[PDB]
Formats: structure tokens, sequence, C-alpha cells
């Protein structure tokens, strides 16, 4: 049958969702000190 | 200075700047004043304070689902070529 590995490498659930929710407050950053 | 950029993450987050919300996702957030699908122009909804707390909880799903769809759209399970 079709053999595939459900375990990935980079496709992991990160907890860095902050950067996605801050877009509702700030759009374009004035500086890139990150 | 400091500058972190992973090739795998950069490609996903940097591309989310110019990404229009598909019709499949538009159904989750109906009656949109801008009527624009590009996120750069859609974010204005929250900036103009038009987005209410009740809309906020809905936008969260849209952005998340969009990020997931973008990954599959890049791979493509169906190749006509």
């Amino acid at each position: 049958s079709t053999d595939s590995t459900p375990m990935f490498e980079y496709e992991n659930l990160e907890d860095n969702s902050k950067e996605w929710t801050s877009l509702f407050d700030n759009d374009i950053p004035v500086t890139t000190d990150d | 200075q400091r500058r972190q950029l992973t090739p795998q993450q950069q490609q996903l987050v940097n591309q989310m700047k110019v990404a229009p919300i598909p019709k499949q996702l538009l159904q989750r957030i109906p009656n949109i004043p801008p009527n624009i699908n590009t996120w750069q122009q859609v974010t204005a909804l929250a900036q103009q304070k038009l987005l209410t707390p009740q809309d906020m909880e809905a936008a969260k799903e849209v952005y998340k689902i969009h990020q997931q769809l973008l990954f599959k759209a890049r791979l493509q399970q169906q190749q006509a070529q």
C-alpha cells in the first residue's frame, strides 16, 4: 500500500504564533532589529 | 546587528505579505468593506478599528488556514505537466 511517513522535520507546530497575531495591531515595521 | 532567517520559515512568512484570501476562506469572513483579498489591504480592517472582537476570533482561523493551504499549493498533488 501507499507508504509515507507522518513524522516530518520542519513541519512542526511552533509556538511563535505571536508574529501572526501582532499583524492585527502593527502592519509594516519601522525597523528590522530582529 | 542581529538577523535571524531560516530558509524554511522565511519562505512562508515573507510570502504571507502578498497573499490574497481564497474564496474557500472568504466564506468564513463575509460582508467585507474593502472587498480586497490581499492581506496587505485586508489588515486595514483591524487598523481602521472596523474589526470587532467577534471578528477577531474569526480572522484568526482565516490566517491560520491560509498558511496551511499555501504549503499544499506549493507542493501540488496534481501535476498536469
